[PDB]
This record gives C-alpha cells, structure tokens and sequence, in this order.
DNA sequence: AAAAACATTCGTTCACGTGAGTTCCAGTACAAGTCTAGTC
DNA sequence: GACTTGTACTGGAACTCACGTGAACGAATGTTTTT
C-alpha cells in the first residue's frame, strides 16, 4: 500500500503483516529479480521480520555488512527526524573531538573553530552598548565565523585571538589586558585573516603580529 | 409541506440531536 | 444450593366426594390444583422436594400411627424429588376414602415428617399446604402445641378450601363460587379455626393465606411461598463527579420464555448422535468450489457496494464504553416522558445497596424529592463493559412498604418511526351520529370491567389479567404430561378451567348481548 | 408514497462556476460537487434503493443519448454506491478541477431546453417506479440566455412541460458577485416559485445548509405490520391495523465474502445420519425432550398444536379504567391500531366512535391478543390517543389507539424484603434544590444511538478510503464538567448532611 | 485460629443461524381492444 | 398480424418475531494457602 490509509493504519494496528512501498514492486521488475526488502520501501515490521532486520540492519536504514552510498546515506539522513538536546559549547567541543581523532584539520574551513576571536567593535571595551556597526570590522567577524572562527563577543580569559582594525588607539589596553590574564592572546590585525583566505590556511602570527 | 427534508421526500426533518442543554 | 421442601396434606374421606349437580366435585378442583403443582415442580427441573400426605384414607400408613392415633392416615410420599410416579398415583390410582379423619392428626404427621426428613440436607424453606373442606369433627385440645412447633420450626402454611371467604359455576372463571348458604355449621367451626390459627401464624396478612381451589387454579398463589428471587446487579447512581450512591437493581418485570428447548431426534432411532447438521460454504459458481470456515471474510453492504470489513478490524474500529454505568444524564418533567416511547424487554427496580443506611436514605431523599418536584431522571445504563449503551428513564415508586426507582430504556432518534395518519375527527365520511355515539356509550357502560364500589369509595377490579398465569406453559406441562403417560394418544384438548381464566365474568357477557346487537344493526359493515 | 425517489444533478460548467470571490473560499463548483456528496452518502445509509443521476452542462465533451451538444451525463439514473461517489470526489480538488477542466471541456454554449429534454429522457429510462421524480439546478447565473430571446422561450415552454408532467424542478443558486435574483429569467422555470425569493440574493441558498447536513439514519416507509380484525362480538367485526411507531435500530447483517475475491458467497446447510450420510427429510426427524429417565417423543405439528388456543386476532374484551392500567406495568414496546376501511367496510365509523367515547369516559379496551396463527394469546389495553399537532400544522401524535400489553403473573418477578428509611425534610428539600439545578427539557429525538453512529462512520470511512473514521460525539455522555460547574458546593453540603463522616462510597 | 488468593459456578447479554407469517413491488402470462398492410 | 393496455398471477426481497445455540463476563460460592 503506497497510501496510508484507514485500510493501512488497520493493519499497522495489527502486528501480523509487513507494509512495503510500492517501489518494491517497481525496483523487481527494473531488476526483474527476487530483491530482499529493505527498512526504506517497508513502512511496518512485524515481530518476525523486525527481529530479522535487527541483526543485519541497524535502528536506522543503515546496515552493518553491505556499505553504504551517498544515496544510501541521504536516505538515512532523511529519517532522523530532529536532535536539539545539546548546546553550542558542547557542540563545539564534540567538533574539536572528533577533528583532533579523525585529524580533519586539512579542510578548507573549520580550522579557526578551535580559536576563539574578539573584535574591537566597540567603543569601551567590554561594552554591549556602543556597537559601531557599519563598517569592515562586522563583515570581517561575519566571514570569519563563516570559515569556522568562534567569534566571542565578551573579552574572557580564554580568548586567543583579537583582531584589531586601523584604530591602535587601545593597543595598550589590550597588551595590558593580556598581561593581566594568565593566558596571552596574540595581538593580530584585520589584514591577516584577508591575506589567509585565499590561502585557505594560518599564516604565521609573526609577521601580523 | 413545511419543514421537509429535501434528501427523502415525505418525511420531514428530523431536527439535529442536541442531548442535554440545562436551562 | 436453594432448596424447598413441600407437604401436601390432601383431605381423603367421603363428605368431600359429596358434590351438588353442575358443580365440580371438592375432591376432583384438589387433584387439579395438586396436579398443576407437581407438573411445574417437575418440569421445571428446580431441586424442589414434594411429599404427599392424605389424611381420611381406609388405611394407615404413618410414624406415629402406633397408640392408636392418628389413625386412617396414609404418608403416600416421603421427601423426595417430584417424579411422574407421583403424578401417576395423583391422576390415576387414587381414589376417595369412606373414612373422615381430623386434619390437625394431618398437620401432626406432616409436622413430624419434615422433622424427620429435614436433617438429611439443608433446606431453606419448608412449606405445607392444605386442602381439606373442613367438613370433619375435630379436637381443640392441640392447639396451643400446634402452634407452638409451628413457631419453633418455621415453616409457612397454607390453606385451599372449596370455597372463598347467580350465573353457571366455572372453574376459575373470576365470578362468586359455592353460593352463600351452602357452608354448614361444622364448616363453620372449621373456617373459625382456620381462620383463627393463620392469624395467630401471620396476622393480618395471613388471612389472605385461605385460598379456594378455583382461585388457586388460576392465581399462582401455591408457588407463592416457594419462588425464589433474582440475583441483584450493583452499580453506583452518579449524578455528577463527587455525589455518588450505591444501588442495586432487580429485573421487576421480564418476559418468560420455556426453558426446556426441543431437540430434532431421528424417528427410527431416538438418539441425538444419530442426527447431524452439517454447514457448507460454496462460491456463486457453476463448479459450485467450496471453501473453508477460515477462507472467509466479513464483510457489509454500502447500496449496492460491499466493503470487507474484518471481524478484527470490526473490534479495533468497536464503540469502545467503561462498562457498568448508571449516571443522571438530568432531570426532566415526568409529563415529557410518555408511555408510548418505552423501548426495551424489561423493567428494573433499583432500591438502595443491601443493609446501607446512608445509600438507602439518600435514595429515599432523592426518590422523595423527584415525587414532590414531579420530575424524572434521564440517565445512562450499561449492564457491563460488553453491553450496548442505553439512554433510559427512572422514575419514582412509593409505597407503604417500599419505596424505590423504576427505570425504563427510552428510544434514540434512529428508533423512532415518523408515520403520518389521516385524522379520523374531521374526517366528514367516517363522521359518526348521534344515536351511533349513544349506542356505543351504552356499549361501553354495559362492558366495565371496573366497579366504583361505595362502601370503600374505590374501584374494583373484575377482571384482573396481571394476576393470571400464562396458559402456555400450563398446557404445554398437560400436553407434556398426557404424552408421557399415554406414548400412543391424541394431544388432549385445551383445558375448561383455562379457557374459564382466559374469560372475562359471565357477568359482563350476559349484560352486553342487547347493546352489542344495538350496534350490529346501527353500524353497518359488510367485507370487502 | 408507492415506489421509490429519482435524483438529477444539474451541475452548471460555466467559468462563473469557476472562481473565487475571496481567498478561503471554496468555488461554486466545489461547493456543489461537496453537496452532491454529502447528498449521496445520505442516500447510501437513509434509502439504499433510491436513484442518483449526476449531468454536466456547458462543457465541450458531451455524452447523452439524443447525442445534444455541450451535455454530458456523468452517471445515469442508478442507485448510490462508493464508486460514484470517489468518482465525484475525483473532481473535488484543485487538482480535481485541472481534471475535470481538461477531460471534460470548459467555456461552451448551450440550451436550457437541451438539459431538460436530457433530464426528461434520463426519468423515462428508468423501469421501475418513481414515486418522486426531481431535478437540482447548480447554477449561478441570474440569465443564462439573454442575448437570444428563442432560446429563453424555448427552455420556459420546455420547463412548463416538464413540470406538467410531474418532475420537480428546484434551483440550488449559488454565489454570484453581482447578485442573484429568481425573480429576473428563473421566475417561471421554478415549479414552485415562493413569494419570499423574489429579492435579490447576495448570498448562497439556504438549501444548501440543509443539503449539507448529513443524516445517519435509515428511513422506512410506512408499511402496516399486519392487518387484523377486531372482534366486538362473534358478528361485530372490523379491520384494523397494526404499526410499530417505534422499533429498535439494528446495525445492518454482516455477509460473508470469499477473501482472494471478496464476492458473495453461499452459504448451505445440511443434515446427514452419522451412520449413513444420507440426507434426512423434516418428517424423518422428530422433537423429544428429557425430564431424567424419561423422555417425551413429539412431532413438529403437535409442537406448534400445543402452543395454539385462538385464531389470530383481537378478541375485545371488558373496559378498563385508565387508572388501574400502572406505569410500570410495562412487558413489550406498544403498538398503533389503525384503522383499514380495506377489508370491511363501515369500520372507520365504528372505529372513531370508539376512540371518542373512550376519550369522553376515560378508558381502554382489554383484548386478547393474537397477532399470527399457533401462537400464545396475550392480553393487551388498547389506550384512545387523540390526533395532537405542534404549531404550523404539522402532526406528532397521530389519532388511533394504543396498544400495551399487560404482563401475566409468570412475567413478574418478586422484590426481597427491604426496610424503608425515610429521610428528613432537610435532605429532601437540599435534593429538591440539586433537580432543580440540573432541571433540562427532556424531547423525544434528543439523543443518537452511539453504536449505530460510530458504525456507519467506519463504514463510510472504509467505503471512501477515507484517511481516518469520523469520531462520533457522544451525546449520551453525562458532560460532567457541566453538572459540577452548575452544582457548585451543593453535593459536598448534602454530602456532609446526610453521608457519615467516614462512609467511603467506593468499596 | 484468622486473612487472602484461585477454581468453579451461573444468570445475563450479545450475536449468529434457521424458520415462518406479511407486506410490497418486479417479472410474466392472458384476455382483449386497436391500429396497420393490403386488397378491392 | 402485430402491438399495446389493463388484470391477474406468481415469486423475490425486506421486515419482524420466535426459537436454539455459543462465547464473554461480572459477581458469589467453596476450596486452598499462608502466617
């Protein structure tokens, strides 16, 4: 039954049949062979059939022995219906797991995830209330974000990159800071992240320094 | 001739059951 | 299990073979009515022990014959299962007595005789009951000791006489029996002492106790003692969340059917197993395929369509309703309620929960309020989870004695019939006359079964079918009867004494010949 | 009302028919297409028997027997069933108008006269018997020939005719923007042409609420239970019959169907002797009953002999005061005795003169009831019953007689012994307030069978592939949020007066 | 000696299957009147 | 020489009730188990 009608949902409520998509009769005759089923084309399991495809399939379309495609892992995607039991930290801090595990330092973005940046777009440093948006300096923390930059709009101990734009008036506010914390931050200007984009890549502090 | 319903002629209307309504 | 033990002391000696012409002899209205008792004890098939006792017999047959006492005594029967024995000895084998005995020697015996053979199983009732014409001298000196072990033993008594306390006498036939002046001085005492010992026994309402045989045969009045009652079904009457009281309801009134049910048999050989039924399932084919009991499906027509619909499927798509629920749906005035739209087969008395006192007198305050108000109780009934729900009305019902609830199912709007009929009062072609009107009035006045009695200055019934048994089951226990005492006869005809009960008094028969011919004759009517 | 009803629906085709005055509002041909629906499952469940014709007109395609232009018979005069009705459905989306529009044509001339010669030519195919033969017009076009004046003249003298013959025609107008007005070209067309629309109307028919309205409920026609005679006397004789005002609704039979096919099957009985197999014949089988050791040997005629006293009938008996018939003396749903005037004539007379004395003096007729041949007789109070009609005129109690049969002894069952508690003033007057709060007008049709209801919807939703069953409100549900809400404290203060402190009423 | 759990019972309801009497309406035989083809 | 109409007959289908049976089911009885 391809319509989940009263009929369907009937025999749902019963647990003594098995339900599969009518593609499965589209795809045997394509093939014209006697194709096993699988978790995409049927809609319901009965105890039998579910216990069966438990061993070689998992709670998902996904399987154990048989590999998977970019079709097979789209379509597996698609059943995962939602998953917001996390936070952004924690999701930060899974990222940089799993790159430090499986070494994906290599991509072409996510590499200033595990930095975090600070701009100086504001007036009075540590202050919500004198933006001053509507300049390069918004833009520049909005690329930077995008390429993976975790951008921190509060001066906190565990920054480790701050970005500075033509004005040097509070340079010596932010080396006093720095001196202040026990972790330095190395004091870096906007060319430096412009210069790096299109090497895709983190040039050295030194000569931005 | 009044109050026929024109579903089944001959019979009249039989008004929609409402159950209990206090007063 | 319930239990009954019954004695039946029958009167035997010669002044009750007496008898007047046209009038049914005392002795042969007994052997009818013990004949009607024993046939619904038997067929029946209710564990109901039946002795039977004749006092005025030649002979002496009894425990306490020896001293000479209590002599020309017979105990025919001990305790024991009804059998058609018995109703062989009843109907054939038993003849009048030329020997007079004293029926206080009767109640000695039967007395003694439930003693002996009560202790071999419990019993929850024992009955005796009478039939004597009290036409026999008779000592005073037992009666304190008579009542005395009556007491003691607690057993009901009953008392069947040839008459109650100027046409054809019929049996049963609900007018006068045995005239007036007919009772001689012996019977005289004998109606005193009778009267005397049921009063002493009961009361007031032992005087109710002495029967006559051709009331008995159409009353029901010897099972009175011996009936059991129905077993009780208990909910809680809710009226909203909170409020609640226990309740029990009987089935007050409920239509009998015949319990036994025929069995086909094969006339060559009376055996069950010889006799089979057999059911096929064939496809509307020429083949005629036949297919099996689990092949098919259930399925409903939808006009010209059928729709399968699976019994398990039916279940899961069920109307699904907690069951055992009585709640107050409302209240409404009992003029809204009319007789007409009764629905159901039964009636059901709903009294408070048994021996609970604040159940039983909010009931009565509720019962007490809904009569004062003149209202009624639309409410919801569910015998159980299984049962269809029903939307009935209870109403309240006060009397001296008891007062309870009485609920009737009510139709829904499926069930009611809209059916127009042409009205008959404007109708000038059917419109009746003068004289016809004053004709049938006469007719009506001339056929009441209802007398305005002045004496008491209330209305008396004549003719009070409620109290009549049904013939049905009494001529299918005759029929039954004649068959198995006489394999190879014809099925008897009906019985005179049920058509007698079956009629109204000759009274208003004989009263209703000239206006009835009055509208013969006014009211033209010819076939068509 | 002999024979059975015949439906047409006339569905307007016209691009008026197809649009939408404001968003969120379904078009007037959707609009009818969902009246024509809601019109056939009625007739599915209230009269199976009737016939239903849907006709299209103004479409380019065109199918009819005379062969007319620009008219298509969708579905000839037959009875309804499921797949007319998903074939109407069909049509009944936005996707459904795509597919009407494109199979079906768009934008054509045509005729009044050419649609009612159809309609006529459609009532005339039928063989059987048409009790009511009406057409339906879903139109919403105040002058559909206006340029030529023939053609107007042509479909008033066609609708004359055809209104002479005996079909009812009625006009379901639907919204139009400028405004409907009967009174304008549809004036003469209307059989019947009521005084109230002859304005202007800015707004949808009436009917159409009606139409809508479903009803889960099978309708019957009157049809006398069995005619029998009334016998004042051995000579004074009359016909009489009998009616069953009102009779329990049982869900319909389940029939058997083979499950590879789902088709009827039949179902076939036999009896054969476990010794030979051979077929038995009724006469070779016998009736016994066992009572013990003993057993009685009958045979089917002497078993319907023994329950067999009078021929059937009734037997009238004395007169009965009203009063003495009790209330709760009820045994069996009553019955309407009616008279027949078909059989003998003169009884009609006798009959209303009856009925008027009975209602002067206030009595009933006592009679001996026996409604077939070789059945128990029973007793039965035939009650006077006055013709009563509501406002309007329109009758509710019709005049005959009532019959109520009377329990025997056997039918009544003894109560155990109870001792009465009587209970004080306070608790009855504190009663008294608690009815008077819940106090509600109590009618005769207030309520619906939630079984029967709940039954046809999964019908119905099985039958149209519905996605899921329409759930049945249950009006026989005490509403209880209600009843607390109107009560307020008065349980709890009764509760405290009469209920002991510690009394549990739940174990 | 006293309290709690399980096997058994039994009236009651629901629902199926069969039979049988009634009413209504569809199909068909049968008498019978009418109209046509044809001629003169 | 055929049609067509009106009468009457017959039989099918639905209605209703009575009879007989099988299965669930809720509550009471008697027996058994435990402390």
């Amino acid at each position: 039954a391809g319509s989940e009608n009263i009929r369907v949902k009937n025999i749902i409520l019963s647990n003594k049949h098995d339900v599969v998509k009518p593609a499965w009769l589209l795809e045997c005759f394509k093939t014209k062979s006697f194709v096993p089923w699988q978790p995409r084309f049927m809609i319901h399991m009965c105890p039998s059939t579910k216990e069966h495809f438990a061993r070689e399939y998992d709670c998902y379309g996904d399987s154990y022995f048989i590999d998977t495609d970019l079709n097979q892992l789209k379509e597996v995607f698609s059943g995962i219906k939602n998953s917001n039991e996390q936070t952004p930290e924690e999701m930060a801090s899974l990222i940089a797991d799993l790159e430090y595990r499986y070494s994906w330092d290599c991509s072409p973005l996510s590499m200033f995830r595990r930095h975090t940046v600070y701009l100086d777009s504001y007036a009075v440093i540590n202050d919500l209330s004198t933006k001053n948006e509507g300049t390069r300096l918004a833009i520049k923390a909005l690329e930077l974000r995008f390429h993976g930059a975790k951008v921190v709009s509060c001066l906190a101990e565990g920054v480790s990159h701050v970005i500075i734009g033509e004005d040097h008036s509070r340079v010596a506010d932010f080396k006093a800071f720095r001196r202040t914390f026990k972790r330095k931050f190395k004091i870096l200007k906007e060319s430096w992240v412009t210069d790096s984009i299109d090497k895709c890549e983190l040039q050295e502090e030194n000569q931005y320094l | 001739c009044p109050g026929e319903s024109l579903i089944n002629p001959g019979f009249k209307s039989k008004k929609p059951a409402g159950g209990v309504d206090f007063d | 299990g319930n239990k009954a033990a019954v004695v039946l002391c029958m009167d035997v000696g010669f002044t009750m073979s007496n008898s007047i012409p046209g009038i049914e002899s005392p002795f042969e209205q007994a052997k009818k009515v013990i004949t009607m008792f024993v046939q619904r004890q038997v067929f029946a098939e209710n564990k109901d022990e039946i002795a039977l006792v004749l006092f005025g017999t030649d002979g002496t047959d009894n425990p306490l014959s020896g001293g000479d006492q209590y002599q020309n005594i017979t105990v025919h029967r001990h305790l024991m299962l009804p059998d058609f024995d018995l109703l062989e000895d009843i109907e054939s084998k038993i003849q009048p007595g030329s020997q007079q005995a004293d029926f206080l020697d009767a109640l000695i015996v039967s007395m003694d005789v439930i003693q002996h053979e009560t202790i071999g199983k419990k019993f929850e009732k024992r009955h005796i009951e009478i039939f004597t014409d009290l036409s026999s001298r008779f000592s005073k000196s037992q009666l304190d000791i008579i009542i005395h072990s009556l007491k003691k033993c607690d057993i009901s008594l009953q008392f069947f006489l040839p008459f109650s306390l100027d046409g054809p006498f019929r049996l049963g036939g609900h007018g006068p029996s045995f005239p007036l002046k007919g009772i001689t001085e012996q019977q005289k005492e004998g109606l005193e002492i009778v009267k005397m010992v049921m009063i002493s026994l009961e009361g007031e309402d032992g005087l109710d106790e002495i029967y006559s045989f051709s009331e008995s045969l159409r009353k029901l009045c010897v099972f009175k003692k011996i009936e059991r009652h129905s077993i009780h079904w208990p909910c809680r009457l809710t009226i909203g969340s909170n409020l609640s009281i226990r309740i029990a309801a009987y089935k007050s009134i409920l239509q009998e059917r015949v319990k036994k049910t025929w069995t086909v048999v094969d006339a060559k050989t009376l055996k069950k197993e010889d006799i089979q039924k057999e059911t096929v399932y064939c496809l509307n084919d020429d083949d005629e395929t036949e297919v099996l009991k689990e092949d098919i499906i259930q399925g409903f027509r939808y006009g010209s369509d059928i729709v399968p619909f699976s019994k398990v499927d039916e279940e899961q798509m069920k109307y699904k309703s907690e069951g055992k629920c009585f709640s107050v749906l409302g209240f409404c005035k009992s003029s809204q309620v009319q007789r007409r739209f009764f629905m159901g087969n039964q009636v059901l008395k709903v009294f408070a929960a048994r021996d609970d006192e604040a159940a039983a007198v909010a009931l009565s305050s509720l019962i007490h309020a809904l009569d004062d108000l003149d209202m009624v109780a639309i409410v919801r009934y569910a015998y159980d989870k299984r049962a269809n729900p029903q939307v009935g009305v209870a109403f309240p019902h006060i009397k001296h004695n008891y007062e309870c609830l009485v609920y009737v199912q009510l139709p829904f709007m499926e069930d009611l019939r809209q059916y127009m009929f042409s009205s008959l009062k404007n109708s000038k072609k059917y419109a009746p006359t003068e004289a016809q009107l004053n004709a049938v009035d006469a007719l009506i006045d001339s056929m009441s079964l209802a007398k305005k009695d002045e004496k008491t200055d209330t209305l008396e019934d004549l003719f009070p079918t409620t109290k009549i048994p049904n013939p049905r089951f009494q001529r299918l226990f005759q029929c039954l009867l004649h068959r198995a005492l006489h394999p190879r006869e014809p099925l008897p005809p009906i019985q005179q004494h049920i058509w007698n009960m079956l009629n109204p008094p000759a009274e208003v028969t004989t009263k209703s010949q000239i206006p009835l011919s009055k509208i013969k004759t006014l009211f033209p009517l010819i076939e068509a | 009302y002999s024979g059975r009803d015949s439906l047409i629906f006339l569905v307007d085709a016209s691009k008026a028919m197809f649009e939408s005055q404001s968003e969120d509002e379904l078009t007037p041909f959707d609009m009818s297409i969902q009246c024509i629906q809601s019109v056939y499952i009625s007739k599915i469940i209230s009269s199976d028997r009737d016939l239903l014709a849907v006709v299209f007109y103004g479409t380019e395609k065109d199918k009819n027997s005379v062969n007319f232009k620009n008219i298509y018979v969708l579905q000839e005069l037959d009875n309804p069933g499921a797949k007319r009705i998903l074939e109407l459905d069909q049509f009944k989306g936005q996707q459904g108008q795509k597919r009407f529009q494109d199979m079906m044509g768009h934008g054509s001339d045509y005729s009044l006269s050419e649609v009612l010669w159809v309609c006529a030519n459609l009532f005339s195919d039928v063989q059987f018997k048409m009790s009511h033969k009406r057409i339906m017009l879903f139109t919403n076009e105040d002058n559909p020939h206006g340029n030529d004046s023939a053609k107007a003249s042509r479909a008033r003298t066609k609708a004359g005719d055809l209104r002479d013959t005996g079909i009812f025609l009625d006009l379901m107008h639907l919204k139009k923007p400028g405004g409907f007005d009967i009174s304008l070209f549809y004036r003469d067309i209307i059989s019947i042409a009521e005084d109230e629309d002859l304005r202007v109307h800015f707004e949808e028919s009436s009917k159409l609420e009606d139409l809508l309205r479903k009803v889960r409920a099978k309708e019957t026609r009157k049809r006398a239970l069995s005619r029998l005679k009334l016998k004042l006397n051995k000579d004074i004789v009359i016909s009489v019959g009998i009616y069953n005002l009102v009779q329990k609704a049982l869900k319909p039979p389940p029939i058997k169907l083979y499950r590879e096919t789902n088709e009827p099957v039949k179902t076939k009985t036999r009896t054969f002797n476990t010794s030979t197999g051979g077929l038995l014949l009724p006469s070779d089988t016998k009736r016994s009953q066992i009572y013990g050791s003993r057993q009685i040997i009958l045979e089917k005629e002497e078993t319907e002999e023994l329950k067999r006293f009078d021929d059937p009938g009734l037997m009238l008996m004395g007169f009965k005061p009203l009063v003495l018939l009790k209330k709760h003396h009820y045994l069996r749903p009553s019955l309407f005795v009616y008279p027949e005037e078909s059989l003998v004539i003169g009884s009609s007379t006798l009959f209303s003169a009856l009925l008027i004395k009975c209602l002067e003096k206030e009595v009933a007729a006592l009679c001996r009831y026996t409604p077939r041949r070789n059945i128990p007789p029973y007793f039965v109070a035939l009650v006077p019953q006055e013709e009563e009609l509501d406002d309007q005129k329109i009758q509710v109690t019709p005049p005959g007689f009532q019959l109520v049969f009377l329990p025997f002894a056997d039918d009544k069952r003894k109560m155990p012994f109870t001792e009465k508690i009587m209970a004080t003033p306070e608790q009855v007057g504190k009663m008294k307030a608690i009815v008077e709060k819940l106090r509600f007008t109590y009618r005769s049709d207030s309520f619906e069978n939630p079984v029967l209801q709940q039954h046809f919807r999964n019908l119905e939703a099985l039958a149209l592939d519905l996605m899921e069953p329409e759930q049945a409100v249950d009006l026989t549900l005490p509403k209880v949020e209600a009843m607390n809400k109107r009560l307020g404290s008065l349980v709890d203060e009764f509760k405290e007066l009469v209920y002991p402190p510690d009394y549990n009423p739940e174990g």
